[PDB]
């Protein structure tokens, strides 16, 4: 399906992202999901057994907060969770990705381009792992992370 | 084939190539940006080409690494073309005031 | 279906040609270096 | 054949050559004559005095502009340094290698020097320098035969 | 051959590294370069 666009042959993506499409494609193709941000949302929400448990939408706030030491609106999604009081908030991964989301919107371009490396890295981890234990077809001997790539 | 070949003697300082930069990719003072990253763990500055970053490999991840493309030091235009199409580098020498 | 390139070498004749040429009507020599001679 | 003008090469609209016929340096009376017929250049120097700041090199170059010998009769010397230099980077008699303009009669010739990207009204690196440089000094080292 | 000599001066990249720069992971060269104002690199390229 790949279209040879000169977009496509010019602007410069970082890869481990380009692979991440491929993963949360292949995740969606089995179990049949409404949206990718219900792949991350849901399979990243609760998969124990290994740190495929990790949520997405939780890295990229955390991200935010990694952005600073510590409008006022966003403060209102940051503390509309509660990390360090009430425990965890536990709001829904939607609010997650207003939070998170909002909170990158008022920030800078060196650290937007720093939060997709760490955001893309450990995602990249996750996506891979959780493809690793399932949606790998056991036709093909799959096992480690290499042996995918 | 060998004619003599009229060498050229080039200064380039640092400062002045990532300060002029286009606004796309980040022009920087380069002692406050260093003193900057020295000062901290880990950031960049400049464009994916002309960054000045700390490296990324085993040994050296606290080794700051500078890094200037050639491309934009437009060496070509400091004389006439058709003077010599073919242009090489004799040597490099560094000076770190 | 992707389309051929423009070929330079061959048009590097022409544009060599003009560039010599050019460099005798202007009385510049072989390359640019100019000349007087008598 | 002595004036200073600007350059009619493709490249070149912009760097400003100025070009000294020999036969008016008047070479052949600063000595006797019969002390030798034949005197040929050694080499020559180019000096630039000007103020040329830190970090900043002179961008010029010697044509010749007519029939001699040495390679092609082509043999620029490029002025960087701007002090008491010559083309070469380390500079050594005796080397094995002619040095450009070795044999050049010291009469017959013309000797052009050209600065690249001068005129100021098409913006140029070396107009402001050009401005402030007083005087071009050349040294040539010619042997009497 | 001296080194670089026979880079084509406009393709390639050319990068600087100072070792042991980091303060925070304690390194030898943090204070200096703190104080090192800029870098002034001396090209000779022939042009043939």
């Amino acid at each position: 399906s790949m279209a040879l666009s000169q977009q496509n042959m010019d602007i410069e993506l970082s890869t481990l992202s380009l692979s991440n499409e491929l993963l949360l494609e292949s995740i969606k193709t089995e179990s049949k999901l409404e949206n990718y941000t219900k792949v991350m949302e849901m399979l990243s929400t609760f998969r124990p057994s290994g740190a495929t448990p990790y949520h997405d939408a939780y890295e990229n706030v955390r991200e935010v907060i990694q952005l600073q030491d510590p409008a006022p609106q966003g403060v209102s999604a940051l503390v509309g969770l509660d990390y360090i009081q009430s425990m965890k908030e536990t709001p829904t991964y939607a609010q997650w990705e207003n939070a998170a989301g909002v909170l990158t919107a008022g920030l800078n371009s060196q650290q937007a381009n720093t939060l997709h490396a760490f955001l893309d890295e450990s995602r990249s981890a996750a996506l891979s792992t959780y493809y690793i234990r399932q949606v790998a077809k056991a036709a093909a001997a799959i096992k480690s992370r290499d042996d995918l790539y | 084939r060998d004619k003599r070949a009229l060498e050229v003697e080039r200064t380039v300082s640092l400062a002045e190539v990532y300060a002029g930069l286009p606004k796309d990719n980040g022009p920087f003072s380069l002692a406050q940006e260093i003193d900057k990253l020295v000062s901290q763990g880990s950031g960049s500055a400049g464009s994916g080409n002309n960054n000045l970053a700390f490296g990324a490999g085993t040994d050296t991840k606290t080794s700051l690494q500078a890094s200037v493309s050639f491309a934009d030091l437009k060496i070509r235009e400091d004389y006439p073309a058709s003077l010599g199409k073919i242009r090489r580098i004799k040597q490099i020498s560094v000076t770190l005031p | 279906l992707f389309l051929p390139q423009i070929n330079e070498v061959m048009m590097n004749y022409w544009q060599t040609l003009a560039q010599r040429v050019y460099n005798l009507r202007h009385n510049l020599s072989i390359d640019g270096q100019p000349l007087y001679l008598p | 054949n002595n004036n200073l003008a600007f350059g009619a090469g493709t490249d070149t609209k912009t760097s400003l050559q100025a070009s000294v016929s020999f036969a008016d340096l008047k070479i052949r009376e600063d000595y006797p004559a019969s002390l030798g017929k034949i005197r040929r250049i050694k080499q020559i120097s180019v000096t630039l005095p000007a103020l040329l700041g830190p970090y900043q090199d002179v961008q010029a170059i010697l044509s010749y502009g007519d029939k001699a010998g040495l390679a092609n009769g082509c043999e620029a010397l490029a002025v960087s340094h701007g002090m008491n230099d010559s083309g070469q980077f380390q500079l050594d008699f005796n080397d094995g290698k002619f040095l450009p303009f070795e044999g050049i009669a010291i009469d017959q010739g013309t000797l052009t020097l050209s600065f690249p990207n001068a005129s100021m009204p098409e913006k140029g690196k070396q107009a402001t320098m050009l401005k402030t440089l007083n005087d071009i000094i050349l040294h040539i080292r010619y042997t009497i035969k």
